[PDB]
RNA sequence: GCAGUCAAGCGUUCAUAGCGACAUUGCUUUUUGAUUCUUCGAUGUCGGCUCUUCCUAUCAUACCGAAGCAGAAUUCGGUAAGCGUUGGAUUGUUCACCCACUAAUAGGGAACGUGAGCUGGGUUUAGACCGUCGUGAGACAGGUUAGUUUUACCCUACUGAU
């Protein structure tokens, strides 16, 4: 069984995220700066590549 | 290390290090088995690695049947002459060091084994147990 | 061997160009100092932006070439070749020399040390002072959002801090915009090839009627 | 720079009592009693009325004024969990291996355990935080509804099951198995 | 040698999962220089064996993130030097190079660690041979052989002992 609404729920915490380009840290999808002090809150972000 | 061994063997006193020579037991035309290293063989400086009864060694043939000479093959040692302790108390040792050629997966290359075979080796590899005349 | 650009950055020695005393000099890495709409009038592009410097140091020849490439592979892709007049202002005229001592360099087993340290030329340089235009770009006024970005991409190809200043002059001329309005209202200013010719109130009178048919 | 006056207003609902002395906020009401301690903030409360509390600050910077509206929201979450309450609906997602969640009362308290998570043989213990009752939705076979009168001890316990039911050494976009939260509602609604 | 920066282009789609040309800013002192400040009433000059400790620029192991991460497999990145990082053939070798094991066979310091600790194979005295050079004596960061390794009982340090 699938329950395809639940796959939309599971993507909220794993697939609907953003990754920083410098420190590879997982970030909110509505990010604007990284929440770390190692990259330096850089404004060079990227979306998370999904499946297939 | 000993890939293809069935279970576990205990600590048997390391009697034959590298450079040793075992009289080959099987009838596959080899006679000597010059040990070049052992599967296992932890690392400590200037300690040359030693084999015990039942280990899989890597050996080269030094005498007989030139099809098998001059290259590396794995070998299973089936008799050692260093007196090791069985956990039921008795100490025992055979009268020659002896080894049986095999592949990595434990398939012994020969057809039968002359002389006795130690229980600690015959219990570990099944195909040295289905070819052994005497299990000690 | 390409010695780094921090080795020949500052202005330590006095100018040393190619001359009759400097016969053996290799050429620069720049050969074209003007691309874009080179054959454009002064009238079509009324906006000029400057890429000026903030410090006194030397600009390498291949550095200016690589930045000339980077500014020109931006505006030709986001605005096309028609709508910019790029003009590299500074020329590489200095000659940088190098003291080679490689393990087979002109001589025997060991070449020498600091005895006879005069070095053969290897590269060119372009001396730029505090406030000197490097990349003048002429284009239209409403296309100015590209050349702010396009010369921002050229800033990262040579050292120093370099300001991106717009100029109130009518493009590549030396006078302001409201002067050029009155000089386009009145016919005082006559179009040359890619430049323009101004009124000379001083001169022979008949040459000011042989020229300027629209004035009077 | 330093703002000369910054106030917020906490609307106190009906039947709800609030007790504050030296930045300790004790809230009692129709269901439950919450006591949160706020000594780490320079904040002045004042009883301007019996229905609404003014909360203010004086000569605070951008750091300090930002930490004023987080105080009004922390009291507002206290009285909201005291009038209505808080409930968190969580949901089981699994590809093949079924997750089997129970509730066991060991030597200390109501541990929550999960078993057969992705075929695993290790139980995954997670205690309840007190004040939080644990509830299963009987009608839907793959659902769990946490509930309690504080939003903190519910949501920390709701995130506890999300942290403990994670995957290891596999693609998380393929192996999307776990126990996630979907609904953060109130009790009387 | 180690990295940072901007991004034309590679990746059949896709400037950045991974790379990245043209250029540019740095760091390191384990290379090689360049210099001549210290040592010419001498600081025992290669390498190996033995042994301790330190560094992180992480090969392994621990816990994490990332992808053209389905699993396996593999790559990239973070905290991290706690702990391990081998047995051999040839060469005087450092270096190199194969064989084999292994979780792994990471890189470096400490007067290019360490000779009143060793060894003396190498080089760097005198014997001798060959090759080329020289008319000759002789020369050769060219080849090959044979060539004495001294003292601690003092102060400190350390290890134990009153
Ligand atoms: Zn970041």
């Amino acid at each position: 069984i699938i329950e395809p609404s639940l796959k939309a729920l599971a993507s909220k915490y794993n697939c609907d995220k953003s990754v920083c380009r410098k420190c590879y840290a997982r970030l909110p999808p509505r990010a604007t700066n990284c929440r770390k002090r190692k990259c330096g809150h850089t404004n060079q972000l990227r979306p998370k590549k999904k499946l297939k | 290390s000993g890939n293809g061994a069935q279970g576990t063997k205990f600590r048997i006193s390391l009697g034959l290090p590298v450079g040793a020579i075992m009289n080959c037991a099987d009838n596959s035309g080899a006679r000597n088995l010059y040990i070049i290293a052992v599967k296992g063989s932890g690392s400590r400086l200037n300690r040359l690695p030693a084999a015990s009864l039942g280990d899989m060694v890597m050996a080269t043939v030094k005498k007989g049947k030139p099809e098998l000479r001059k290259k590396v093959m794995p070998a299973i040692v089936v008799r050692q002459a260093k007196s090791w302790r069985r956990r039921d108390g008795v100490f025992l040792y055979f009268e020659d060091n002896a080894g049986v050629i095999a592949n990595p997966k434990g398939e012994m290359k020969g057809s039968a084994i002359t002389g006795p075979v130690g229980k600690e080796c015959a219990d570990l590899w099944p195909r040295v147990a289905s070819n052994s005349g005497v299990v000690v | 061997a390409r010695r780094p650009a921090r080795c020949y950055r500052y202005q330590k020695n006095k100018p040393y160009p190619k001359s009759r005393y400097n016969r053996a000099v290799p050429d620069s890495k720049i050969r074209i100092y003007d691309l874009g709409k080179k054959k454009a009038t002064v009238d079509e592009f009324p906006l000029c932006v400057h890429l000026v410097s903030n410090e006194l140091e030397q600009l390498s020849s291949e550095a200016l070439e690589a930045a000339r490439i980077c500014a020109n592979k931006y505006m030709t892709t986001v605005s096309g070749r028609d709508a910019f007049h790029l003009r590299v202002r500074v020329h590489p005229f200095h000659v940088l020399r190098i003291n080679k001592m490689l393990s087979c360099a002109g001589a025997d087993r060991l070449q020498q040390g600091m005895r006879g340290a005069w070095g053969k030329p290897h590269g060119l340089a372009a001396r730029v002072d505090i406030g000197q235009i490097i990349f003048s770009v002429r284009t239209k006024d409403s296309n100015k959002d590209v050349v702010v970005e396009g010369l921002r991409r050229a800033r990262y190809k040579f050292p120093g801090q370099q300001k991106i200043i717009l100029s109130k002059k009518w493009g590549f001329t030396n006078l302001d915009r409201p002067e050029y309005l009155k000089k386009r209202e009145a016919g005082e200013v006559k179009d040359d090839g890619a430049f323009v010719k101004f009124l000379s109130k001083k001169g022979s009178l008949e040459n000011n009627i042989r020229e300027f048919p629209e004035y009077f | 720079m330093k703002y000369i006056q910054t106030e917020q207003q906490i609307e106190v609902p009906e039947g709800v009592t609030v007790s504050i002395k030296s930045r300790i906020v004790k809230v009692v009401g129709p269901r439950g009693t919450l006591t949160k301690n706020l000594k780490h903030i320079d904040v002045t409360f004042t009883k301007v009325n019996n229905q609404l509390i003014k909360v203010a600050v004086h000569n605070g910077g951008r750091k300090h004024v930002a930490a004023l509206r987080t105080v009004k929201s922390l009291v507002d979450n206290m009285i909201t969990g005291v009038t209505k309450g808080y409930k968190y609906k969580m949901r089981y997602v699994y590809a093949h291996f079924p997750i089997n969640v129970n509730i066991v009362e060991k030597d200390g308290a109501k541990f929550i355990e999960v078993r057969n998570f992705l075929g695993d043989k290790k139980i995954r213990n997670v205690p309840v935080r007190d004040g939080v009752t644990i509830e299963f939705s009987t009608n839907v076979k793959d659902e769990i509804v946490l509930s309690g009168n504080s939003v903190e001890d519910v949501s920390q316990n709701a995130a506890d099951l999300q942290q403990i039911c994670r995957v290891r050494n596999k693609d998380i976009r393929k192996f999307l198995d776990g126990i996630y939260v979907s609904h953060k509602g109130f009790i009387t609604e």
